[PDB]
RNA sequence: CGCGACCUCAGAUCAGACGUGGCGACCCGCUGAAUUUAAGCAUAUUAGUCAGCGGAGGAAAAGAAACUAACCAGGAUUCCCUCAGUAACGGCGAGUGAACAGGGAAGAGCCCAGCGCCGAAUCCCCGCCCCGCGGCGGGGCGCGGGAAAUGUGGCGUACGGA
RNA sequence: UAGCGGCCCCCGGCGCGCCGGGCCCGGGUCUUCCCGGAGUCGGGUUGCUUGGGAAUGCAGCCCAAAGCGGGUGGUAAACUC
């Protein structure tokens, strides 16, 4: 089946011709605008992987995301207190910029609902995402049992809350003894669970 | 094009520097070695086609 | 820019005379119409009160498998489909 | 300024159609019939 | 400012502690709350085992523990491949399962085939339709006994075998343990260098006389 | 040139639909201080805390192993007791500080893509007719109209399977 | 107020008898075939964070893989089971 064929050829990325191809989308999506409507799936493959369903209501938005660090946003330097948090141009986000990309068209579009998305392209300045979103009422999706899980009202925002391939990888969760910090659900309930005093009745 | 390189590394016959640049670059020495291994035997068979 | 030869093959088309010949022979062999088909499941209905013959095969998924099984002879292609990688290999 | 929370808040006014609406749930949302007549 | 003696202590109240801390004066309530879904739920499945399904026996971990056992999560696919019963009936009468347990001893194994058996000629199966029972079904004697078993379901005791009073031979007044763990313990820490002494003088040996 | 297929992109008070704010005790994701302690202070500590921003539900999140172990082996998640003020971190100063095994509450498991078989065997909408209609559905009929080979449905998913 | 005390309305709850549709699936045996998700793992490097100390986790840049393969086995490394 040619799907397997197209799965190693995009492997082949430093090849020649895989770079020809990528090299020249760069450039068109540099030319449009930053943010727009692609019609059709540029990877059939990633989308059918993921979940894409060739069906009606599903949309594609392709999105432009602007490159490197952060630094404080700070006037001066001035930032005023102690020579350890005087820290401020060489410092990383905790999230990518894949999610990023997912919270920005989330926003924007907000009746949809974010499944999830793939890389196309980057070039120094840029990356490139292509997210793909739902429509959650066509009854192409209602009427199909396996797929109206998204249209209850739990999953609003997904993205913003980080439950996306990019948004758990963020959380820290995972088993063994490499992530015992998240045991429970979360970082945040770990540090309550421990720091708890449980007085008792009896005592 | 690293791959290619190192090929003609491997027919100038330094073959420690040229598992040093794929170590430098890939990182360890498992990988590289597997990956050196391979790019022998195609080198074999371009003796192969020059022998047949 | 500098093309690579597997994407500049493309430019190289069949001729005019040529290929309305294989346009011909397809007009024989064309698959049925939606009409058709509930007239000729209507008229298999009659037979049920009382072999296909070969067609065009799409999809290159099809193709390709029925190729690893060595049964098509001929293959035609498309030149100006918009992600090419769908094809290259072929 | 939670005091300045508690100056202004869904208790203070009417909430003409809120406080309702806990009338309407105290009987299942029952909807476009009456009782019958004598 | 320490007086003359005490334990030296690090006390951990320096973190706003008096904002976190949970009381248990929900506790008596949160009993019955438990105690009366459980009689609920007991009363809505009538008759099967109110505890659920049986569990198997297993060996626990750790050399501290390993005389112990415990109910495990259920039973293996080889126990149930053996005793000849599909997986998802077996599911169905109330037998717990979990796949992933491999089998490597042998007496788990088999003790676990022996008490799927006793439990699957006690089980007292009823009709999907009652009008037409069939051959894989109790009579009615056995459904006019049904009724509730309270408490877990074949419960683990763990027996432990008598020996009676032994005569002992000279032989066994002779047998030196003390030395034979001090002796054990030396080879297996040496064993590796006896190798490589031995590899180095055979080698300069056959490199010297041939 | 003119006409016709597609492709890509616009406008419509187009026919039908959805989002937009509030509340914010509990929950989730970010960003993120200093008072203060050390008899001083600058790393540490205070603290991933107050304050800022966004998004939810009657619960949320989590979750069926890229696991623990290294014993004659255990077997999704969540919560309680204990392991413990321990192993470890630290101007080795001040202080900080888990997990696995064990006994308990509850106990349920599953699904795609792919690889492959099947005249696309699939779907949505209009129109017409019958029933029912205060959670807008069941049925029959249209050379009625589109979606779909850039792959729709059935079987089946690592516990092997056809 | 007590009481397995009474009466009257609405809603639900398990049962029974019948209509109009769909579904026509299994248990073993022997023979032949089939089987996996990339800018992702991993490495160098910077900064934060964590009890994790020749770097526990996360992110940014750069490099950039494999298929009897890969990750893990709490002191870096080569060989090895
Ligand atoms: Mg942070
Ligand atoms: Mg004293
Ligand atoms: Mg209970
Ligand atoms: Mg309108
Ligand atoms: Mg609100
Ligand atoms: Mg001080
Ligand atoms: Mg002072
Ligand atoms: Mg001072
Ligand atoms: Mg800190
Ligand atoms: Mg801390
Ligand atoms: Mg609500
Ligand atoms: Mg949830
Ligand atoms: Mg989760
Ligand atoms: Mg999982
Ligand atoms: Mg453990
Ligand atoms: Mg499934
Ligand atoms: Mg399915
Ligand atoms: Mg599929
Ligand atoms: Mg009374
Ligand atoms: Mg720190
Ligand atoms: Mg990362
Ligand atoms: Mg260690």
């Amino acid at each position: 089946g040619a799907y397997k064929y197209i799965q190693e050829l995009w492997r082949k990325k430093q090849s020649d011709v895989m770079r020809f191809l990528l090299r020249v989308r760069c450039w068109q999506y540099r030319q449009l605008s930053a943010l727009h409507r692609a019609p059709r799936p540029t990877r059939p493959d990633k989308a059918r992987r993921l979940g894409y369903k060739a069906k009606q209501g599903y949309v594609i938005y392709r999105i432009r995301v602007r490159r490197g660090g952060r630094k404080r946003p700070v006037p001066k330097g001035a930032t005023y207190g102690k020579p350890v948090h005087h820290g401020v141009n060489q410092l990383k986000f905790a999230r990518s910029l894949q999610s990023v990309a997912e919270e920005r068209a989330g926003r924007h579009c907000g009746a949809l609902r974010v499944l999830n998305s793939y890389w196309v392209g980057e070039d120094s300045t840029y990356k490139f995402f292509e997210v793909i979103l739902i429509d959650p009422f066509h009854k192409a999706i209602r009427r199909n049992p396996d797929t109206q899980w998204i249209t209850k009202p739990v999953h609003k925002h997904r993205e913003m809350r980080g439950l996306t391939s990019a948004g758990r990888k963020s959380r820290g969760l995972g088993k063994g003894h490499k992530f015992h910090h998240t045991i429970g659900g979360s970082r945040r309930a770990a540090w309550r669970r421990r720091n708890t005093l449980q007085l008792h009745r009896y005592r | 094009p690293y791959e290619r390189r190192a090929m003609e590394l491997l027919k100038v016959s330094k073959d420690k520097r040229a598992l040093k640049f794929i170590k430098k670059r890939v990182g360890t020495h498992i990988r590289a070695k597997r990956k050196r291994e391979e790019l022998s035997s195609v080198l074999a068979a371009m003796r192969k086609a020059a022998a047949k | 820019l500098k093309v690579p030869p597997a994407i500049n093959q493309f430019t190289q088309v069949l001729d005019r005379q040529t290929a309305t010949q294989l346009l011909k022979l397809a007009h024989k062999y064309r698959p049925e119409t939606k009409q058709e088909k509930k007239q000729r499941l209507l008229a298999r209905a009659e037979k049920k009160a009382a072999k296909r013959p070969p067609v065009l095969r799409a999809g290159v998924n099809t193709v390709t498998t029925l190729v690893e099984n060595k049964k098509a002879q001929l293959v035609v292609i498309a030149h100006d489909v918009d992600p090419i990688e769908l094809v290259v290999f072929l | 300024s939670a005091k300045a929370k508690r100056r202004n808040t869904t208790g203070t006014g009417r909430m003409r159609h809120l406080k309702i609406v806990y009338r309407r749930f105290r009987h299942g949302f029952r909807e476009g019939t009456t009782p019958k007549p004598k | 400012a320490p007086s003359r003696n005490g334990m030296i202590l690090k006390p951990h109240f320096h973190k706003d502690w008096q904002r976190r801390v949970a009381t248990w004066f929900n506790q008596p309530a949160r009993k019955i709350r438990r105690r009366k879904a459980r009689q609920a739920r007991a009363r809505r499945i009538a008759p099967r085992p109110a505890a659920g399904p049986i569990r198997p026996i297993v060996r626990c971990p750790t050399v501290r523990y390993h005389t112990k056992v415990r109910a495990g999560r259920g039973f293996s696919l080889e126990e149930l491949r053996v005793a000849g019963i599909h997986k998802k009936v077996a599911r169905t009468i109330g037998i717990s399962v979990d796949p992933r347990r491999r089998n490597k001893s042998t007496e788990s194994l088999q003790a676990n085939v022996q008490r799927l058996k006793e439990y699957r000629s006690k089980l007292v199966l009823f009709p999907r339709k009652p009008s037409a029972p069939k051959k894989g079904d109790s009579s009615a004697e056995e459904l006019k006994l049904a009724t509730q078993l309270t408490g877990p379901v074949m419960p683990i005791r763990n027996v432990f075998k008598k020996e009676k009073a032994r005569v002992i031979t000279e032989e066994e007044k002779n047998f030196k343990a003390f030395a034979s763990l001090r002796m054990a313990r030396a080879n297996a820490r040496l064993f590796g260098i006896r190798a490589k002494r031995a590899k180095e003088a055979a080698e300069q040996d056959v490199e010297k006389k041939k």
